[PDB]
């Protein structure tokens, strides 16, 4: 369902 | 943090000596302790990150000095690895860098210059790797779903791996076992795919890599197209494959969800050699449990002598375990802690004699940990 | 009932082997770290000293102060454009839909609800399916060799091979669940006149007779292999009472004996483009229901229609280069037929340099030596070596054969990315250059384009083919019309020089 | 749902 | 005028290079791999049809055939050629067998079956020969 991310968001 | 209880803690312990903090305050994505060093010799490590690549050298009472500053000229350059080398006739000691623009570059530090550069990668480079056996010889993974293995003593493209049965996405990570026979790679297609360099085929192209002479010729090299690599497995994580390291015989590999497992090809008799391309089944070992390492592009390592493995989390944790046990399940841990270092450990380093431990961040800082005697 | 155990033991079985397996292994680990550890004692690098813009490393632990150094500058190198990984071809790759989406596309970390949803959309094209988510007829050249029926001794190379591409288990074409490909039209039947002949069967009392009849004797004893059975089985079927002949290919076994075999054995028992397809319905003619017919296309010598078949494309009688609308096959968008077109010299050719039918181009591969290079227009592009004439072929632009479906489901991300590589071939297949192609997949788009294409049928295929449009000097970068919406065109080929 | 494609004059 | 590249290696091109094309080639080894495990992956089709088809398959590649009268030269020009390997390889019956097919198809005549194996055993006797 979620794409992987790379970074933390804020 | 597993199904196998363990009550005794790790026999290794750590204390942080020091934390420096580059004025660029953008992610260090790379760190390398240069394992060439001589005996004797002060311990040396490389940082990477941003559009830098800067040294540095390790002291006594935790003083970490700042030994050479490099900058690429082209400020959208974000360098993500680095890999140490020696050159086999001056004995000067050379880093490779890449990064998002897909240049490899040599540089010098004995001679403060950039000597050699490879540009052909078609997209971004995620990891530099230097043969264990071939100083010469570097294979650089990249987001054009590709492997390439250089000759850097000629320049020349030795194999491109990739093609037909390559990664279908990124590929994230890669490493040569032991004695530089094969090479396990990693990406984001959640696959792991073996390719062996001891082939006849291969063997032959080194030896060809090295034999040519453009002076002497009107001909270009002719590098390998490999598109079929020796084994292919999406059965051991489900999501992207970013970090990947030889146990020996055995493959330590983790994804975005807090475990590194230690699998094998084939079933559990089967030996690594024996393995036919078209090896449907793989074999669990043991799994490294951990916590908050959902982000990807995160690196585990270890020392020279495989006997410890380190990995940072999304939130500064560090985590030591003790490879050198029965069963892989009852790996001892000890996880190591600060209260000002909180930020994305993206990579850690031993050195050669694993008395120090660097792990590098998103926010610019570097970690000092010093192993106890 | 209390499986827990039996599933538990295998579980015991396999903790003990996995210990074993660990422990040995961490041995060869500790032996060939040894002898890397023994290399490096041997080499003596120089160790690295200390040495435009500043740098300037904080400290955070009290009793070390900042350090500062004065940046080297890494010279500038020469950068070159983007480039996914493909895999050359110079003709087109079938390739079968997915079920399963390898992996989510990485497309960055930040907080769009559009983004969330573009892979939601995108995970329900391949129906929730993303990776991760929630007997053999033994070998007559063999030992182990039976006696078979010749059905059944063909039955792989009927079943495998293409009578299109002359290739078994084609990349191109899907088989053909109709037996009459395989069934031979004109039938050769013979019988020696003379015999061949010490042990001709011609010589037997009554056996030419019998011979003729098909389309009493003696006795005089042999042990036939499996392997010769099958083998004469095979050879029956296609040179049937000419027992002469295939004695001489069984080799194993004389004229006589061979007969005398074959007597045992006989008291056994409008804008848009359809796809082709060789029509087989053995009874009714090419009517409104034969699949040429709707499809719109012409019957071919693939097609299993009676000979004389009003529907079938004829070939042409053409003296000329076929180059011109004056050419049936030219007028009707098809490349020459070299088994039907024998009077333009299609049919001939196969090793010399200048070919007299103009009309072959596509099937016989003439492409023009392409060169790669950073386009001036957008990322690489394609430039032609040698200087061409107006309408004269470049290239076929060659690719994975996919649904339109499959189209759909690739494009998705491929419009996301801002790169398409997918070019319509009919309304059945669209070619995707994106995994495997050739050179003149770089071509650029350009609203005033130098080169056009034409989706042409060649010998039962519709293949792209690549044009000057008008006369080309050396070592210029093609331009074609990507026929884009006037929104699309904006949208992902915008940049004209 | 219908992706981009290059197309030949018909 | 400008700096040309490789299509395979994306690497710069020296001006000596220009002659030869890396497209001039009709089946690539890639593809020829291709054909070679599909075919192996065949678990219905014996190692005598499977060791045939493969060789059958690359000679048909490496040529390029396009037209049904190309296929008695094809045979004729097999025999001359991977005639020798099929001898070796103990395949005469499965390369008869896929003489026969070829026939049932319509593509060659008995003309062509009785000169092919004609051939393939005037080139048995001379190996022969020079195994003695
Ligand atoms: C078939 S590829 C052409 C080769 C491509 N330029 C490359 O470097 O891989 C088509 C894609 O290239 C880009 N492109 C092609 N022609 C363009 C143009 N005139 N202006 C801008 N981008 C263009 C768009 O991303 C388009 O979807
Ligand atoms: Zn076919
Ligand atoms: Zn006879
Ligand atoms: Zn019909
Ligand atoms: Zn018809
Ligand atoms: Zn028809
Ligand atoms: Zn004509
Ligand atoms: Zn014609
Ligand atoms: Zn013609």
């Amino acid at each position: 369902t979620k794409a992987a991310r790379k970074s933390a968001p804020a | 943090s597993w199904s196998h209880p363990q009550f005794e803690k790790c026999k290794y312990s750590f204390k942080c000596v020091n934390s420096l903090k580059e004025d660029h305050n953008q992610p260090l994505f790379g760190v390398q302790f240069n394992w060439h060093s001589k005996e004797g010799d002060p311990l040396v490590f490389a940082t990477v990150g941003s559009n830098r690549v800067t040294l540095y050298e390790c002291h006594s009472q935790g003083e970490i000095r700042l030994l050479q500053s490099y900058v690429d000229a082209d400020a959208d350059e974000n360098f993500y690895t680095c890999a140490w080398t020696y050159d086999s006739n001056t004995s000067h000691p050379l880093l490779a860098v890449a990064g998002s623009r897909g240049i490899i570059r040599i540089i010098n530090p004995i001679t403060m210059q950039c000597i050699k550069h490879y540009v052909g990668h078609g997209n971004a480079i995620n990891e530099l790797k230097f043969h264990p056996r071939d100083p010469n010889l570097l294979l650089s993974v990249s987001k054009d779903h590709a492997l390439r293995l250089w000759n850097i003593q000629t320049d020349t493209l030795v194999a491109i791996f990739g093609g037909v049965e390559g990664h279908r996405d990124e590929v994230l990570s890669a490493d040569y076992d032991l004695l530089g026979e094969k090479i396990m790679s990693c990406g984001m297609d959640h696959s792991l795919k073996l390719w062996r360099i001891n082939s006849k085929r291969m063997m032959n192209a080194i030896k060809e890599s090295y034999d040519y002479n453009p002076n002497k010729t009107n001909r270009p090299f002719i590098s390998q197209k490999i598109h079929f690599p020796d084994f292919s497995t999406r059965d051991i994580h489900r999501n992207y494959v970013d970090c990947v390291r030889w146990l020996g015989d055995l493959i330590l590999s983790k994804s975005c969800e807090n475990a590194i497992v230690c699998w094998k090809p084939g079933k559990m008799e089967d030996d690594i050699d024996k393995i036919k391309p078209s090896e449907s089944n793989v074999t669990i070992l043991g799994r490294f449990d951990y916590s908050q390492c959902d982000i990807w592009y995160m690196r585990f390592s270890m020392d020279f002598w495989q006997k410890m493995l380190a990995l940072g989390n999304q939130v500064g944790k560090l985590y030591v375990w003790d490879l050198e046990v029965e069963d892989p399940h009852k790996a001892k841990c000890t996880t190591l802690t600060h209260h000002k270092c909180g930020a994305a450990i993206r990579q850690t380093s031993f050195s050669r004699d694993s008395s120090i431990l660097i792990a590098v961040c998103d926010d610019a800082s570097i970690w000092r940990w010093d192993r106890l005697r | 009932s209390e499986y827990m155990r039996l599933r538990q033991l295998k579980r015991l079985q396999a903790n003990m082997g996995a210990k074993a397996l660990y422990v040995a292994n961490f041995a060869k680990v500790q032996e060939k770290t040894q002898i890397l550890n023994e290399e490096w004692k041997k080499l003596r690098v120089q160790p690295v000293q200390s040495m435009l813009k500043k740098c300037t490393i904080e400290s955070i632990f009290p009793g070390f102060a900042s350090q500062h150094m004065l940046m080297r500058s890494l010279n500038t190198v020469a950068l070159v454009p983007i480039m996914y990984s493909w895999s050359p071809l110079q003709q087109n790759f079938m390739v079968e839909d997915e079920t399963v989406l390898c992996n989510i596309p990485y497309m960055g970390d930040e907080v769009k609800e559009e983004d969330e949803t573009f892979i939601e959309e995108l995970i329900n094209n391949y129906d929730g399916k993303v990776h991760g988510e929630e007997q053999c007829t033994p070998n007559i050249d063999g030992p182990n060799a039976k006696s078979v029926q010749r059905e059944q001794s063909l039955h792989s190379f009927h079943t495998l091979f293409c009578r299109r591409c002359f290739k078994y288990d084609c990349f191109l074409h899907p088989f053909h669940a109709t037996p009459n490909v395989y069934k031979r039209k004109n039938k050769e039947i013979k019988i020696e006149p003379e015999p061949c002949g010490t042990d001709c069967f011609l010589l037997l009392e009554g056996a030419k007779e019998y011979a003729m009849l098909h389309n009493v004797e003696a006795p005089s004893p042999v042990e036939w292999t499996g392997a010769e059975e099958s083998l004469f089985r095979v050879f029956h079927g296609t040179y049937f009472n000419n027992f002469c002949s295939i004695a001489r290919l069984l080799g194993t076994k004389t004229c006589k004996q061979v007969f005398q075999f074959a007597v045992k054995e006989s008291l056994i028992l409008s804008t848009q483009v359809y796809n082709y397809q060789p029509c087989d319905h053995p009874d009714r003619p090419c009517d409104s229901t034969c699949p040429c017919i709707m499809t719109q296309n012409f019957c071919e010598k693939f097609c299993q229609c009676n000979p004389d078949c009003q529907n079938r494309f004829p070939g042409c009688r053409c003296k000329t280069q076929c180059n011109t609308k004056q050419c049936p096959c030219y007028l009707a968008v098809r490349e020459c037929d070299p088994d039907l077109c024998l009077t333009c010299g299609a049919s001939e050719h196969w090793d010399c340099k200048v070919v007299s039918c103009k009309n072959c181009s596509i099937q016989r591969g003439l492409k023009k030596h392409l060169l790669l290079a950073p386009s001036d227009v957008a990322g690489w592009g394609t430039f032609i070596k040698e200087s061409v004439q107006k309408n004269e072929f470049i290239s076929e632009y060659c690719g994975e054969l996919i649904s339109q479906d499959e189209a759909d489901r690739r494009g998705k991300v491929y419009d996301k990315y801002m790169s398409s590589f997918l070019f319509n071939l009919n309304n059945d297949f669209v070619v995707d250059a994106t995994r495997k192609g050739n050179k003149i997949r770089f071509a650029n788009h350009s609203v005033n384009p130098n080169c056009y294409a034409k989706v042409v049928m060649v010998n039962g295929d519709h293949r792209i083919g690549i044009f000057a449009k008008r006369a080309i000097q050396a070592g210029e970068e093609l331009f074609f019309d990507y026929r884009y919406s006037q929104a699309d065109a904006l949208k992902y080929v915008g940049i004209e020089r | 749902t219908k992706a981009a494609r290059m197309s030949a004059p018909s | 005028n400008r700096l040309y590249f490789h299509s395979d290696t994306c690497l710069p091109l020296r001006p000596q290079e220009m002659e030869v094309d890396s497209e001039d080639e009709k089946d690539p080894e890639w593809l020829r791999e291709k054909t070679i495990t599909q075919i192996e992956e065949f678990s219905d089709v014996n190692e005598g049809e499977k060791e045939v088809m493969k060789l059958w398959n690359l000679h048909v590649m490496k040529h390029g055939f396009i037209a049904d009268n190309q296929m008695n030269h094809a045979c004729m020009l097999f025999v001359e050629n991977y005639g020798q390997k099929i001898i070796k390889k103990n395949l005469c019956r499965n390369f008869m067998l896929h003489l026969v097919s070829m026939h049932d198809f319509n593509l060659i005549s008995i003309m062509s079956i009785d000169k092919a194996v004609t051939k393939l055993r005037e080139m048995q006797q001379k190996l022969e020969k020079g195994e003695s």
